[PDB]
């Protein structure tokens, strides 16, 4: 498939709070730190 | 009407879940209710004829 | 967490807790700086 434009975004986070960044997620990191919107469509890759 | 969804109050399945099945029990309230009000149409229809 | 003296490590006490309302932002206030470790669960969604 084509995209129109591509954004990344790049962060370092701690282990447990790896699945707070989803859509319609909530806590420190979700809410202080970083929003995703709940129509998000796109890609998260996240490694040790 | 639940509609076969967990509760019948639509504010309430906004409150207490996250959007991603939030958005399926909504999506089965509406088709639930759209349902109903197309059968009372339809009906009153008939009976005007 | 302001009692006189605690126990010795190796003779740790043990306190239940149930049937009650807890504050927990009042414990920020202990020390200018100290360890807030949480496993398991965000500090700041303590109150819900």
């Amino acid at each position: 498939l084509c995209f129109t434009n591509v954004y990344a975004d790049s962060f370092v986070i701690r282990g447990d709070e790896v699945r707070q960044i989803a859509p319609g997620q909530t806590g420190n990191i979700a809410d202080y730190n970083y929003k995703l919107p709940d129509d998000f469509t796109g890609c998260v890759i996240a490694w040790n | 009407s639940k509609f076969g969804a967990i509760s019948s109050v639509l504010n309430d399945i906004f409150s207490r879940l996250d959007p991603p099945e939030a958005e399926v029990q909504i999506d089965r309230l509406i088709t639930g209710r759209l349902q109903s009000l197309q059968t009372y149409v339809t009906q009153q229809l008939i009976r005007a004829a | 967490f302001n009692a006189t003296r605690f126990a010795s490590v190796y003779a740790w006490n043990r306190k239940r807790i149930s049937n009650c309302v807890a504050d927990y932002s009042v414990l920020y206030n202990l020390a200018p700086f100290f360890t807030f470790k949480c496993y398991g669960v965000s500090p700041t969604k303590l109150n819900d």
